[PDB]
RNA sequence: CGAAGGCGACUUUCUGGUCUGUAACUGACGCUGAUGUGCGAAAGCGUGGGGAUCAAACAGGAUUAGAUACCCUGGUAGUCCACGCCGUAAACGAUGAGUGCUAAGUGUUAGGGGGUUUCCGCCCCUUAGUGCUGCAGCUAACGCAUUAAGCACUCCGCCUGG
């Protein structure tokens, strides 16, 4: 699914205040778990948890 | 009026220049890369502020900066010893703020940090 | 953002190095500034999970 | 001459009088064809003038000179190409400048005649406490490559 | 993934479509080929920007026994995006697109059946592919091949001197 903003409870190891994702082999995941890692976390991680750049 | 001054250092890979300024923008003076015989962007050497920036800082004597806080926006060889002119007369190098911006990002581009 | 004290400045050769690289999204920082080519990196751009 | 390169060199042997080759290489500066008939005497009217003008023999006050001529520590650099790239370096007796025999202080023979008989006794004692004089043994092989800082 | 040129920031979209596990079901209802489908990258291409970067030109420098050139900031446009594209690339698969195999193997993205469930992992079946090799076949050889440069049923176009 598209895990929402507080839906990083067992995933804030992956979340960061300042920009750290774990890619595929970093968690040993396939192309659904890594994919939620890289897309579905972002609703919590990017919009008001990561200043990209100015 | 002591303990007030920042060596806000605009040092890239070259161009070891640093303003011996206040903690915020008022800009007293400097021994920068246009100050100790050089011009800048080939001064990848500390002698902007190897020795002769604390010449300026102690000719001022108003900072008394126990915290001189070189603030960088890039690399530089002479920048780690651009703070030797904050150790020469000994103004107690205490911080290294080597950061590029992360405010956020105006529009269909103007531009800002990478 | 970094304040390091208690170090010499002819020894600042070692103090100016160690707060740089640590970021898993070091790219998703950079976003909207300066964007480049993978040309020689097309040796390694069939790559993991970007969109395929 | 590459592909090939360069490898170390030769040296000298002492004498049964004092067990010293510092005097030997200095005679080998003058060792005419095996006929050292008074090249021996020219050496013994050169080398004796540091042991005579300075009271101590070849091993104490001459040591002020002959601790500092062909090396233990000299100036040298490595394969770095056409740049400055200079730093102090420890060395062996292969290529030679700062413990036994080499370059500057001690031209024994450089005064106002065209002689060898008395000229060697003339300009000899300047390496009493390793103080310059004229080009035979050390002085100027110590102070090479420590100049540029700002506009380097 | 797209008709291609090609397709890249991500929250999202249609998730269109791939996609494999189910496929719930009337009775040839398709490939190529009159139709017709669209564009195809740039050099260049019909408006503000554009000389801001880069950048030809010019400057200006000079190797060692040789420039204005490798050298380029000011800088000529151009570069570039909010209104028009050509039908060209090593778009090369030098290898056209339907029915199916060629001992087959191979580890694997997807989606599944699962055992064991693990501590989300070990083992078996799996295919669009993914690669790897590798049987037959292939041509002179290059070298191709369960996914052609083979094998038996479809069309297309090419040319049998250039």
């Amino acid at each position: 699914t598209h895990i929402d903003y507080k839906d990083t409870e067992l995933l804030k190891r992956f979340i960061s205040e300042r920009g750290k994702i774990l890619p595929r082999r970093v968690t040993g995941t396939s192309a659904k778990y890594q994919r939620m890692l890289t897309t579905a976390i972002k609703r919590s991680r990017h919009m008001a948890l990561l200043p990209y750049v100015k | 009026n002591i303990e007030n001054g920042v060596a806000h250092i605009r040092s890239t890979f070259n161009n070891t220049i640093v303003t011996i300024t206040d903690e915020f923008g008022n800009a007293l003076s400097w021994s920068s890369a246009g100050a100790l015989g050089f011009k800048g962007s080939k001064k990848s050497t500390p002698f902007a502020a190897q020795m002769a920036s604390e010449t300026a800082s102690k000719s001022a004597m108003e900072h008394g900066l126990k915290t001189v806080e070189v603030t960088v926006k890039g690399p530089g060889p002479g920048r780690e010893s651009a703070i030797r002119a904050l150790q020469s007369a000994g103004l107690e190098v205490t911080a290294i703020r080597d950061v590029t911006p992360v405010p956020h990002n105006g529009c269909r581009p103007p531009k800002r940090r990478r | 953002t970094v304040v390091r004290k208690n170090e010499s400045l002819e020894d600042a050769l070692r103090r100016f190095k160690r707060s740089v690289s640590k970021s898993g999204t070091i790219q998703e920082v950079r976003k909207r500034e300066f964007y480049e080519k993978p040309s020689v990196k097309r040796k390694k751009k069939s790559e993991a999970a970007r969109k395929r | 001459m590459p592909r090939k390169g360069s490898v170390p060199k030769r040296d000298v042997l002492p004498d049964p009088i004092h067990n010293s080759k510092l005097v030997t290489k200095l005679i080998n500066k003058i060792m005419l064809d095996g006929k050292r008939g008074t090249a021996q005497r020219i050496l013994y009217s050169a080398f004796d003038l540091v042991e005579q003008r300075s009271g101590r023999d070849a091993l104490e006050v001459f040591e002020e000179a002959i601790n500092n001529i062909m090396p233990v520590l000299e100036v040298k650099a490595r394969r770095v190409g056409g740049s400055n790239y200079q730093v102090p370096v420890e060395v062996r007796p292969e290529r030679r400048t700062t413990l036994g025999l080499r370059w500057l202080v001690n031209y024994a023979r450089l005064r106002g005649e065209k002689t060898m008989e008395d000229r060697l006794a003339n300009e000899i004692l300047d390496a009493a406490n390793n103080t310059g004089g004229a080009v035979k043994k050390r002085e100027d092989t110590h102070k090479m490559a420590e100049a540029n800082k700002a506009f380097a």
